[PDB]
RNA sequence: UAUCUGGUUGAUCCUGCCAGUAGUCAUAUGCUUGUCUCAAAGAUUAAGCCAUGCAUGUCUAAGUAUAAGCAAUUUAUACAGUGAAACUGCGAAUGGCUCAUUAAAUCAGUUAUCGUUUAUUUGAUAGUUCCUUUACUACAUGGUAUAACUGUGGUAAUUCUAGAGCUAAUACAUGCUUAAAAUCUCGACCCUUUGGAAGAGAUGUAUUUAUUAGAUAAAAAAUCAAUGUCUUCGGACUCUUUGAUGAUUCAUAAUAACUUUUCGAAUCGCAUGGCCUUGUGCUGGCGAUGGUUCAUUCAAAUUUCUGCCCUAUCAACUUUCGAUGGUAGGAUAGUGGCCUACCAUGGUUUCAACGGGUAACGGGGAAUAAGGGUUCGAUUCCGGAGAGGGAGCCUGAGAAACGGCUACCA
RNA sequence: GGACUUUUACUUUGAAAAAAUUAGAGUGUUCAAAGCAGGCGUAUUGCUCGAAUAUAUUAGCAUGGAAUAAUAGAAUAGGACG
RNA sequence: GCCCGUCGCUAGUACCGAUUGAAUGGCUUAGUGAGGCCUCAGGAUCUGGGA
């Protein structure tokens, strides 16, 4: 199958390289799992010395984490928009590491509103208490708190579906989200 | 070498897993992230003054140095962020109890940190693989400039 | 001589590449595969054999096929399987349930059951009861062992506190 | 794929094939203590050759230096047990003198025929091999 | 080559077993185990070459396969079982109880002791670490895991070890001054009580040691392995004491005591 | 163990080779051959081809016995002795053989994993598993489907097997359980203080992500946001807890969640004793097999520095379709152009690259004896490679396996 | 523990280091090539010496030396100390 | 005396040479492409969406 080998492959000198033995399975590669989005489909792979490995092929939720405020919710993912490696991987939806992607924006909205009880955009005892005592402490981002009217929020894969079979990552924010906002429309 | 731009690729350029919370405003823009390499290499000040972002970097980045120390004289720089040295060495041969001279060149990382130019003496250290042909990742510079500046107009 | 294997259709012939669990083929070793030929699953005119199997009764009887019936070899070897074939909830007892087959012995007529299995017994109820009993007694040990060295910190503290305040 | 067995020669044999000196030398050795090959000669004196080497290389080393101590001691307690050299010549200087028909007169067969018992060293051999 | 090794040709076994060249083809290779393939002294060897107890092999798993030997407490049965360096073992019947220390040629010895020295054993350590929910760990040359050291026990150190129960009592530090035997290299099977320690920051540290005849050598970090304080060791010391005399010295030991 | 001799001339002194001489773990052949010990051996040519036979199987008190098997005595009406067959487990990845390929490859010495996998041996290691949490969940233990077998069959033909009927488990597939505590979130209520609260849930391990602790380079202060413990209610916070390496985002832990949810014993053998409210209650001895995580051991895989025979009638070479580097990903056990995208123009060379040759596997070593050298190493040990040639892959901890499968070629 | 250090060659001592081979010690395989044995008694209930040493060179590691031979230094002073 | 070359005889070796000659081995373009693996499907049968 894929070889991972060297000994194919030219000398740093551009000298070419006999032969000398035939592939071993421990030098050996697999296919990429190139996961799309939608309806979980995940095969394991038997890897080496025992041991699995997940080969997330389709996928429509992942864990998602809100850095700046502590908390990670689980969401659909709408998807993809922009992949610093491969255009196709875009526009074919491909779900890797790195991978910008739209997520879903209401679980995040619904903790936050419930726990800031302030409502992004646009009667309980010690609920109050607790609301009152957050803020100064609410000031949200103008760049997100305008991604929810929308219900979509910007998001970075930082797992590796196509081993773990998770498809899970972190929203963007302050200069990474700066970054990504900035080729997404001087690209569109 | 980098110069420039930092951000200058398609994916963000960032120290993983060195969080700068937007909510708490900071007067730095960016946190920065390093180390000390040991065995007394001293991280230099651009390394930590800087903003450059290499996760190749003996300082600042993902490598670490352990196994050989090697000291080459520097014969190309041409290559973005690394370079080739010359290993300098000497070789006997007993039947003429002579020895002859030879010559090995190292292709070896260099962190932004550092500002080599050919000609430069420099101290090499091993690291993981890196690369195809790259095992060696700069770490100081024995060297300066080799009487450059002292060589201007007439009088 | 070649099978007929449910599911190929095919009025004809075919190499297949067969594997464990499947019609045809007995592995002669773990993760071998072989390629064989095997009869497709349709009927025709070159079949020495066609395997038919009786599923509801004509208005007649077929000689040695109706009219002649063979007991089953084994009976109820588990202690639930033997419950089920007579049918008697959790209460009943097996032992003596269990099926009875008789041998002579020239002048000696012997009766040897089976063995049944999954049965509660007295000696599985006393190995349930000891790793239960292992399970909390380590605990306990454990928890011990950890307090005891928190008290070796603890002291050792109380050591480097009389020191700094010796000097 | 068992230890090898090993094995050596014991013999070594003359560059000039003809050397009437050499062979008169030879014969009258092998008459004088009934041999019955120039092999016979021809091994003592490679016996010979490497004791000579062995002590020619001690005496480069120092007065006194540990292995020339240990091992030249060594070399002449052996030579000093079986009679081939004397009590009085016993540092070396004289075993890297010796000669060959000091060895042979150590051998049974001669021995055998020195004192008595034998008279000619041919009975002598025949005695031996006879039992 | 395709997996784990399974034979060991005699020839290729390390040479202080002293097995002889001839009379087979292969030596016994040494079960996984507490000790290191090329320093450990299967039972096999034990039993056999050097207690004599044994003739055959086969014999030799007629012997075990009765419990009569045991390995450091345990009863073991394992005709290539691997013991090891300050290992303890025992045999009930002939009352007779044993340590695997060093010769001073590098040989594991023949070294009888008493019942009660039989307790315990000393172990280098060899790491020691943070275990899964904050337990700390020690790890000794023998690889036994002991939860709850004494904080002051740090890596090179050795320990008295129970045996009965797998519990620590003691430990002695690695100070300039402290008695030790070399386990290792061709200084193996010496004792001195140590000088000083030459640093080697990321590459071998050098221990100078000497001994109790003001004689001086060095080793590696790796190879030495502390055993108390100048005089006194933790266990009895093979007959020789670790001194090693020259091939003249050793000469005339055994020339001085001549006469029948 | 530092030696020479014969032959150019009429004669002579040289240059110089041919011939002589000696050894060969160096092969063949010829002649001759009594004894002891030792004991290489289809390498060279043809890694050419192979008739037949054999070379990998395996059971403990301790996974599975209703052989319509043997044996009877000896307590055994569930089983209990012994045991074919078969299931299950483990092994067949060691060994043995050969030297075709291989010239910076392998190999040797020396390194590296802060760059990973690891059956097994050895030592450690698990009180948490259910559920809107009074009319309750098999734990005194839940499910079938199969071999062997019986019986009906097919083919000239093989370690081919089909239809029908049974029955096991440490095979397959499920699935309950245990102390106390502390900390978090919610919050019915009451009352305005400076503010507190019943009780409700959650907190095993593993998986994935994000976040925080993991201090120490000698000493001190103010302020902002949240919020701790102790009040002699203006206020103080006193003692404050710290592991390893030369070096880390290390070992380890904490927060919010995540998972077609990993493990958390429905197993087996010897013993049968204690305890009283007399339930066949509750307890309970030795050690087998297993089990997650860590350590160890046997490994493996890559890897640093330096070292190869002849050759210029081989001088430039490397990117076709990766050549040299940067970024991101994918893949892998894991580093890495290993592979793919984007981008750049690099990398090696008279200190001989690149190419060719090798009747080239490397090494420990062998032969030859002044010394310096010269020649050899298919071959008893180490490493590598292969199994007619190529490639592919199943099983598995481990094979790109050939006394395994699959295809093509011979 | 902090703060900084012109580069090398050569040489010394040492570490790390497979066995078998080789050099070589001990020991009368009857001798010897070998082997690594063996030797003493109460030879009726055991006593005991061994199974060394050397070599192991290039490269890498570690320590001493400062002759010999190279490198670097301050001259548009952008020199040196505080 | 010595002695050079063409010419002639026998035998041997190598060279040049129409045959766009032949042979073996190693790489390899382009075209065709088995097979296992991975993957989109399929669904004989056989269960509780799954195999
Ligand atoms: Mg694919
Ligand atoms: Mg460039
Ligand atoms: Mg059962
Ligand atoms: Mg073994
Ligand atoms: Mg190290
Ligand atoms: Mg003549
Ligand atoms: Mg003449
Ligand atoms: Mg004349
Ligand atoms: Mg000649
Ligand atoms: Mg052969
Ligand atoms: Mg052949
Ligand atoms: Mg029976
Ligand atoms: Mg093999
Ligand atoms: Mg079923
Ligand atoms: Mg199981
Ligand atoms: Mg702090
Ligand atoms: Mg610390
Ligand atoms: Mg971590
Ligand atoms: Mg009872
Ligand atoms: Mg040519
Ligand atoms: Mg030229
Ligand atoms: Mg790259
Ligand atoms: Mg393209
Ligand atoms: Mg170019
Ligand atoms: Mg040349
Ligand atoms: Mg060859
Ligand atoms: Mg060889
Ligand atoms: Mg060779
Ligand atoms: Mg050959
Ligand atoms: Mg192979
Ligand atoms: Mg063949
Ligand atoms: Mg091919
Ligand atoms: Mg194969
Ligand atoms: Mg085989
Ligand atoms: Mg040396
Ligand atoms: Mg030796």
């Amino acid at each position: 199958g894929i070889s991972r080998d060297s000994r194919h492959k030219r000398s740093a000198t551009g000298a070419k390289r006999a032969q000398f033995r035939k592939k071993r399975k421990f030098e050996l590669g697999r296919q990429p799992a190139n996961t799309k989005i939608g309806a979980k489909r995940i095969h394991s792979v038997r890897t080496r010395g025992g041991n699995k490995k997940y080969r997330a092929l389709r996928i429509e939720t992942g864990n998602f984490s809100w850095a700046s405020e502590g908390i990670s919710k689980k969401t659909r993912i709408a998807g993809v928009v922009y992949h610093p490696s491969n255009n196709e991987l875009v526009r074919t939806n491909t779900l890797t590491k790195a991978a910008i992607v739209q997520i879903d924006a209401t679980p995040f909205r619904q903790w936050f509103e419930a726990h800031y009880g302030q409502t992004l955009g646009k009667k309980s005892k010690n609920a109050e208490r607790k609301w009152a005592a957050r803020a100064a402490s609410a000031k949200i981002e103008s760049s997100v708190e305008s991604q929810f009217s929308a219900g979509r929020l910007y998001a970075c894969i930082s797992s590796r579906p196509g081993q773990s079979g998770r498809c899970d990552g972190y929203i963007l924010e302050g200069e990474e989200l700066a970054f990504y906002l900035r080729r997404l429309t001087a690209k569109k | 070498s980098t110069e420039l731009t930092v951000q200058s690729e398609r994916a963000f350029q960032k120290q993983p897993h060195i969080f700068n919370n937007p909510k708490v405003k900071t007067s730095k823009r960016t946190k920065r992230w390093y180390k000390n390499a040991g065995l007394g290499f001293k991280t230099p000040k651009t390394a930590i003054e800087g903003s450059y972002i290499d996760k190749k970097c003996p300082f600042t980045g993902l490598v670490s140095i352990r196994g050989k120390i090697l000291t080459g004289t520097v014969v190309s720089t041409k290559m973005h962020r690394t370079i080739v040295i010359r290993r300098a060495y000497l070789h006997y041969i007993p039947k003429y109890n002579r020895y002859e001279k030879r010559h090995k060149n190292v292709p070896v990382h260099v962190s932004p940190a550092f500002r080599v130019q050919v000609g430069d003496i420099v101290t090499v250290g091993q690291c993981r693989p890196i690369s195809k042909t790259v095992r060696f990742n700069v770490v100081k510079v024995s060297a300066a400039a080799a009487k450059a500046n002292k060589q201007f107009a007439k009088f | 001589g070649f099978p007929m294997k449910q599911g190929v259709l095919l009025p004809t012939r075919i190499k297949l590449l067969l594997t464990k669990n499947v019609s045809c083929y007995r592995p002669r070793r773990d993760g071998e595969r072989k390629r064989k030929s095997v009869r497709g699953a349709i009927v025709g005119p070159d079949l020495a054999v066609l395997a038919l199997v009786i599923v509801k009764k004509g208005e007649q009887e077929l000689e040695g096929l109706t009219d002649t019936t063979v007991p089953k070899r084994l009976g109820p070897k588990r202690a639930n399987n033997i419950r089920k074939f007579f049918g008697l909830s959790k209460e009943d007892d097996v032992r003596d349930f269990v099926i009875r087959r008789e041998v002579t012995k020239g002048e000696k007529t012997y009766t040897k059951a089976p063995k049944i299995q999954r049965l509660v017994t007295p000696q599985r109820l006393q190995r349930k009861r000891h790793q239960r009993a292992l399970k909390v007694r380590n605990a306990q040990a454990q928890r011990e062992a950890a307090a005891e060295y928190a008290q070796l910190l603890a002291k050792r503290l109380s050591e480097r506190k009389a020191e700094k305040a010796e000097i | 794929p068992r230890a090898p067995r090993t094995y050596s020669k014991t013999y070594s044999t003359p560059k000039r094939p003809y050397e009437s000196s050499r062979l008169d030398a030879e014969l009258k050795l092998a008459g004088e203590f009934g041999l019955k090959n120039k092999k016979e000669i021809y091994r003592i004196s490679f016996q010979l050759s490497k004791i000579r080497r062995a002590a020619r290389d001690l005496l480069t080393r120092d007065e006194k230096d540990p292995k020339r101590l240990f091992e030249g001691n060594a070399l002449i307690r052996r030579l000093v047990r079986v009679g081939v050299l004397s009590e009085d010549k016993k540092k070396l200087d004289y075993v890297l003198a010796l000669k060959v028909e000091d060895f042979l007169e150590r051998r049974l067969q001669t021995q055998v025929y020195k004192l008595g018992l034998a008279k000619s060293v041919h009975h002598a051999r025949v005695l031996i091999t006879q039992r | 080559a395709r997996g784990p090794k399974k034979h060991l040709k005699r020839l290729a076994a390390p040479h202080h077993w002293l097995l002889d060249k001839l009379s087979g083809c292969y030596a016994p290779r040494p079960s996984a185990g507490p000790h290191k393939l090329r320093e450990s002294l299967p039972l096999i060897v034990f039993l056999r070459n050097r207690l004599k107890y044994a003739l055959n092999g086969r014999e030799v798993k007629a012997i075990l396969m009765q419990r009569h030997v045991k390995v450091d407490g345990k009863v073991r049965t394992d005709t290539t079982y691997p013991a090891g360096f300050m290992d303890v073992i025992t045999l009930d019947a002939t009352n007779e109880n044993f340590r695997l220390v060093y010769d001073v040629k590098g040989r594991f010895a023949v070294h009888r002791i008493t019942d009660e020295e039989a307790s315990y054993k000393l172990g280098k350590v060899k790491k020691v670490q943070l275990g899964k929910k904050g337990v700390p760990y020690v790890v000794t040359h023998d690889g036994r895991t002991i939860r709850y050291p004494d904080p002051n026990i740090k890596v090179n150190d050795t320990v008295k070890i129970d045996l009965a129960s797998g519990k620590i009592t003691d430990f002695i530090k690695f100070d300039a001054g402290k008695l030790v035997y070399v386990t290792g290299g061709r200084n193996l099977g010496r004792i001195g009580t140590i000088v000083h320690k030459e640093r080697h920051d990321g590459g071998f540290d050098l221990v100078h040691i000497k001994d109790s005849l003001d004689n001086t050598f060095v080793t590696r970090l790796n190879n030495v392995f502390v055993i108390g304080e100048q005089g006194k060791p933790y266990i009895s010391l093979p007959k020789g004491k670790g001194i090693k005399l020259s091939i003249a010295e050793e000469r005339d030991r055994r020339r001085a005591q001549q006469g029948l």
